[PDB]
C-alpha cells in the first residue's frame, strides 16, 4: 500500500496486488457501510417560515 | 335658348399623381445570417485525474 496524498479530508493510497473483487467490497464499504450519525427526526413547535 | 348636345369628344385624359423606383440595394439585415456558436478562446481543462 502507498499513501500519495493526505489532507484533511483526502486520501489516495495506491492498494497494488488485490484483485477487483476485493477493491470493490473496500469501495462499496465506505459508500454505503461505514456508521455516521445523522438527524433522522424532527421536532417543530413554530414554523412561520 | 336651352342646352343641346355637343360634338363627342375625340379624347380622354385620366391624371393619376405616381412617384418612381430607386436602385436596388437589397440590405438583408442589420448584422446579417446566422452567426455561429464558437470557441471560448484557450478555455483549459477544469478537471484532474486523481493521483
Amino acid at each position: 500500500v502507498d499513501v500519495v496524498h493526505m489532507d484533511e479530508n483526502s486520501l489516495e493510497f495506491d492498494m497494488v496486488g488485490i484483485d477487483a473483487a476485493i477493491a470493490n467490497a473496500f469501495r462499496r464499504i465506505l459508500l454505503a457501510e461505514v456508521p455516521t450519525m445523522a438527524v433522522e427526526k424532527v421536532l417543530v413547535y413554530n414554523n412561520t417560515s | 335658348g336651352g342646352l343641346t348636345c355637343a360634338s363627342a369628344p375625340q379624347g380622354t385624359l385620366r391624371i393619376l399623381e405616381g412617384p418612381q423606383q430607386s436602385l436596388s440595394g437589397s440590405p438583408l439585415q442589420p448584422i446579417p445570417a446566422s452567426p455561429p456558436p464558437q470557441i471560448p478562446p484557450g478555455l483549459r481543462p477544469r478537471f484532474c485525474a486523481f493521483g
